[PDB]
This record gives C-alpha cells, structure tokens and sequence, in this order.
C-alpha cells in the first residue's frame, strides 16, 4: 500500500500514543453489538446478550488484544501483506468460514475507536493514512477466497 | 427495522449534538472527500480546497436534513420524499457512496461527543444511518 | 422503498407461481446449498443430499412464509414478526446469506416462468425479497 | 479456477448453444433496469428512462455485444484470467470509476439471462459451474483496486 513519508509519519507517531490493552477489547466488544450476527461465531465466549456483558467479558478483551497485535504486525509490514497474513486467511477462510465483508466491518470499527479515544487529534489527514492501511489488511487477509 | 430503544437513543444522542450540526456536516463531507476521492465526482463544479464557503454551506442543508429525518422517525419516506427524487432520480448516485458519508459522520461524532458514544448509541444511531439511506437510493412516488 | 406498481408487479407475478410455491422453494435451496456451499453451515442436522423429504418439507414453509409476505405487503414488520425472532436473535443468519437465497429464487422463477419473468417484474421482485431479507435480519421488538 | 472436466464440458456445452447477439443486448439491458444507479455511466447511450427505452435502444445491445465477447474470451482462458482482464481492469478503474461490486451484480444479471433461455436445461450442476466463472471474472476484473 502506498504511503509517503508524511502519512507514514503520522500512522507510526499516533499508534505510538494507542493504549495496548484497551483498544482491541473495545474494538472488538463495538463489533459484537453494532452487527449482532457477529456473535454467532464468538458462542463459545459465554455471555454476550446485553452491551453491558460483552464490554465486562474477558474473553473478550483478552481475545482482543490477540487482534490488535495482528495489525501491529501488519502495520510494521506494509511493503509484503500478503506474505504476513498468510496463515490467517487460512484460518479465517478454511475452518471458521467467516466472509470477507467482515473484515472491512471491523477495520471500520477500529477507526472509531480510535478517534473517540484522540479526539481532536485525529484529523482528516492521519484518518484518510489510517483508512488505507485498514483496506490493505482487511483486502490481504482475505485472498485465500479468491 | 428500528426497534423504539433505537428510536429514544437516536433522539437523545442527536438532541446533544443539537446546533454544532453546520459545523459537524461539514467536517463529515471534508473527511469523506479525502479518505474515499473517487466521491468528489459527484461534485464536479464545487471547489473542494480545504475551507470552502461551498462546502461549509453544503454541510449545513445535510444536516438539517437528517435533523428533520429524526423529528419523522416514524414515517420516514413522506419526510424524505424531495430528497429521493434528488439523490435517485436525478442524480443516481450508488448506494455504496451512502455507506462512506454514514461512516464519516460516525467518527465526527465520537470525535466530539465522546461522552455521549456508548456502544448502544454506536449501534443505534448506525441503524439509523442505514435507514435513511435506503429511502435516498430508491424510486417510489 | 417499495412503489405501487411494484406492490402491484409483485402481487401479479407471485400470483401465477401459485400452487407450484412448494416445489420452486424446494428447488431454490437445493441451488444455493451446491452454488454456495458455505451455506450448509446453518443447517448441521439436515440431510443435504439430493432429493430429501427434509428439505423438500423445509421449501414448502419458505414459500409459504413469503406467500403471507405478499399477502401483507403494506405493513410487513407486523407479519414477519416471528420470523424476524427467529432468524435474527436465535440463529444469527447474516445477512449476505440473504442475498443467495434471494438470488437462486430468481433464477428458479426464470427457469419455470419465462413469460411472467419481464425486466419490471425482475425489477420489482427484487426490491421485494431485498424488503423481506431486511426485516428478517433484525432486532425489533 | 479449479472446474473439473464434467463441470468444463457443461459449461461448454451450454455456452455453445448461446446466441451470442442478443444475449448480451438482455443481460445489459437488464442491469440498467435492476440497478438503476449503473445508468449514471451510461447516459451517453441516449434515452434510458422506461424499461421500454433501455431495451429499445441500439446502443445498449450493441454495447453488449462487447460485454458477452469479454466474457467468451475469459472462458477460454480459465487459468489465467489475471493475464486476461488486465486491460480491462485499468479501464474500468483508472478512468470509468465503476466500483467493484458492480461487477458482481453485472454476473448474476447474467446468470439470469442465461435460466430464462435454457429453461429447465439449466440445471443445478450448470447453475453451479457458471457461478465460479462469473465469480472468477468478476474478482479478476477488479484486481487493480487492491
Ligand atoms: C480484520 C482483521 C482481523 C484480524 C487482524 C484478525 C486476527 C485474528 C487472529 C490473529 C486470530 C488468532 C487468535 C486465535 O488463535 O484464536 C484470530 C482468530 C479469530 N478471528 Fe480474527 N481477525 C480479524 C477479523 C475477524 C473477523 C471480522 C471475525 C468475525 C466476524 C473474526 C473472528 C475470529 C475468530 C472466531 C477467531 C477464532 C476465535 C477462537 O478460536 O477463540 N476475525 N483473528
Ligand atoms: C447520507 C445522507 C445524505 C443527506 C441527508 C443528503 C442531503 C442532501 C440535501 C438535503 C441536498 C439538497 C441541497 C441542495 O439542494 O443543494 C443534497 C444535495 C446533494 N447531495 Fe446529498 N445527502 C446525503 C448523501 C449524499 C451522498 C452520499 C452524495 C454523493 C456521494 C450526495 C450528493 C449530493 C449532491 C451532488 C447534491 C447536489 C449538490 C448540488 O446541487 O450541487 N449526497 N444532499
Ligand atoms: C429469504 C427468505 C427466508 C424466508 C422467508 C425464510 C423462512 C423460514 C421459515 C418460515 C422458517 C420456519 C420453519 C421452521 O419453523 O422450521 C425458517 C427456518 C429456518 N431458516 Fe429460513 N427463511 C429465509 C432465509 C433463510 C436463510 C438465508 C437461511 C440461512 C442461510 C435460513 C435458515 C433457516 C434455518 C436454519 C431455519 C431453521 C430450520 C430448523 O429448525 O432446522 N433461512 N425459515
Ligand atoms: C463483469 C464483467 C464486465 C465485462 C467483462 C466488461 C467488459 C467491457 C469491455 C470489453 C469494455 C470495452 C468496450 C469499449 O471499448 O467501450 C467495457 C467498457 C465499459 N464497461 Fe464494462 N464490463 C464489465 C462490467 C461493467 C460494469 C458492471 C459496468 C457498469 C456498472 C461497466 C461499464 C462499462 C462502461 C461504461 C464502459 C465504457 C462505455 C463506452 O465507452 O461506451 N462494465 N466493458
């Protein structure tokens, strides 16, 4: 994907400031509750019924900060994607059958959460950055499909 | 469809927003502008620099738009009835360029509402959206 | 959202699949299941193979389901209201699985009425299903 | 794209029996009514605006014509369909502007046409053979996106 030293700049000085922990099980606990079908593949986690529930799942947050560091991993990687998720578009695609418009709908949520989290200091230029490399994993994680 | 908790929280969240709804229309379509370019096509005679009187002005009919949207959440497609025959008679604008615009409003608000963006809100207010949208691509009346 | 000659279209063109309702369901889901396989998931207890009396029985209450649709064609959320419980809280269908089911109708109905299947009845009984899919995917009440 | 030898010979066999002038002139013909949005691109042709109109027009089922020549070229070529649609997807994305979700609506349009001639001839096994095709086509099409 193809970035400039400035938006390049901007990606890596504000996922500096991004609190580890939180983020992901925030991420994912939003997923759950704004495209409900989601939770069919989470079952296994218990409780998911009420937002109250899968935002106190630890579950959850801890399977959250599994994803988030796989955008980390990929964000260090731009040049090669592909190369990186590789084992996950065969994960995701071979055994757990999830389709790939899920992906950009948790790229997606990953944005506003992170704007809620800098508010101001998430401006149109860094989103615009933010929004490509959302693209890039989500459109590389799934081309075990096609 | 919209359940009646989606309906309160949609009117709730939007009453906080209230009369910052210029300034937030316009942040949304500078946003979507840069992030999706391809969308300035349907635009081609507005001058979309950074801080146009165009823009800015745009922004403030969208939002009222959607401000007159919540006031009708219940009969939606008499509300919307001129702006349809705009949006999908005249113009034809597709359908995926309503989900990039929705998508941009969402991270305006929690932006600057972060206090009023609890996940039943985000869920709510995404429904919404989604709504609205559905009526501004389609052709009845 | 829906137009009256489309209501119209629909009630015409579903009334002369009539009473062959039981066979096209059946034929619709027995496409989708080798179109698409990923589909089967959502049924782990059946018995997928050709020509099944499960299967065949299942067909029978869709196109049953979607007849009381067409019947209630103005205030559908009401009608559909069990439905929407059970494919939307209980299973957690998605809804892009829709949008395959709604797509091997068609072109079963193409298959067996060539006649009554004209671009406007195309038109509208696609509106239609993409309606119907909507309520069934969601939480109200 | 993996099609097996009896699946091949349908594909084929039922390919060999198209009209390949007026099929085109219907499956275009009939996106422009189904997903009136795709117009916008079109409007070039003239008068678009009753169903009547659209499939009235020369145009459109001259314009057809190409379409269905496009799609018998990547039929012959089910190996390297990348090879093949690389002119296109340049078209279609540099200059155009159709986004890629179209090109799979524009396939199942297709498939539409298709049931509608052959009747009951178009049996399930056919039905899924072409699927994979038009998928194909369509996924290679819009390569240069991502
Ligand atoms: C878009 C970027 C995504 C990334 C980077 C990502 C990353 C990962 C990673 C690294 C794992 C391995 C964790 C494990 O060993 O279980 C995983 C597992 C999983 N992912 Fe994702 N994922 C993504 C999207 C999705 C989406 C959209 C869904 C569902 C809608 C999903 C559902 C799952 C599930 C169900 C598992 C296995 C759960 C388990 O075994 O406990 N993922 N994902
Ligand atoms: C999501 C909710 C949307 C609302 C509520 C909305 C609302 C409006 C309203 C009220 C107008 C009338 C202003 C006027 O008369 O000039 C308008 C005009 C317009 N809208 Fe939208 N709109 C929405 C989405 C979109 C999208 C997604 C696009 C394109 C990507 C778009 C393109 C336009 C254009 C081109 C005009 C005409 C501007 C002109 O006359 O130069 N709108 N919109
Ligand atoms: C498009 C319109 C659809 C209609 C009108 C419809 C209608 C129905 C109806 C009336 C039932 C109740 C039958 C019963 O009680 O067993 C049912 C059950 C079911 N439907 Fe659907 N359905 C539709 C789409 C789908 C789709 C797309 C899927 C999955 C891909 C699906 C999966 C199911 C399942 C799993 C059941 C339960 C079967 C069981 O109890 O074993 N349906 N459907
Ligand atoms: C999915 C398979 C598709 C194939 C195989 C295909 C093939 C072609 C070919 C071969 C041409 C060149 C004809 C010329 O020189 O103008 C072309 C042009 C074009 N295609 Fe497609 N196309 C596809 C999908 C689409 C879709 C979905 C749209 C719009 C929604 C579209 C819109 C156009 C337009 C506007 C042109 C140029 C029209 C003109 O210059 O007169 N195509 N296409």
């Amino acid at each position: 994907v193809h970035l400039t030293p400035e938006e390049k700049s901007a990606v890596t000085a504000l996922w500096g400031k991004v609190n580890v922990d939180e983020v992901g099980g925030e991420a994912l606990g939003r997923l759950l509750v704004v495209y409900p079908w989601t939770q069919r593949f989470f079952e296994s986690f218990g409780d998911l019924s009420t937002p109250d529930a899968v935002m106190g799942n630890p579950k959850v947050k801890a399977h959250g900060k599994k994803v988030l560091g796989a955008f980390s991993d990929g964000l260090a990687h731009l040049d090669n994607l592909k190369g990186t998720f590789a084992t996950l578009s065969e994960l995701h695609c071979d055994k757990l059958h999830v389709d790939p418009e899920n992906f950009r709908l948790l790229g997606n949520v990953l944005v506003c959460v992170l704007a809620h989290h800098f508010g101001k200091e998430f401006t149109p230029p860094v989103q615009a950055a933010y929004q490509k490399v959302v693209a890039g994993v989500a459109n590389a994680l799934a081309h075990k499909y096609h | 469809v919209l359940s009646p908790a989606d309906k309160t929280n949609v009117k709730a969240a939007w009453g906080k927003v209230g009369a910052h709804a210029g300034e937030y229309g316009a942040e949304a379509l500078e946003r979507m502008f840069l992030s999706f370019p391809t969308t300035k096509t349907y635009f081609p005679h507005f001058d979309l620099s950074h801080g146009s009187a165009q823009v800015k002005g745009h922004g403030k009919k969208v939002a009222d738009a959607l401000t007159n949207a919540v006031a009708h959440v219940d009969d939606m497609p008499n509300a919307l009835s001129a702006l349809s025959d705009l949006h999908a008679h005249k113009l034809r604008v597709d359908p995926v360029n309503f989900k990039l615009l929705s998508h941009c409003l969402l991270v305006t608000l929690a932006a600057h509402l972060p206090a009023e963006f609890t996940p039943a809100v985000h869920a709510s207010l995404d429904k919404f959206l989604a709504s609205v949208s559905t009526v501004l691509t389609s052709k009845y009346r």
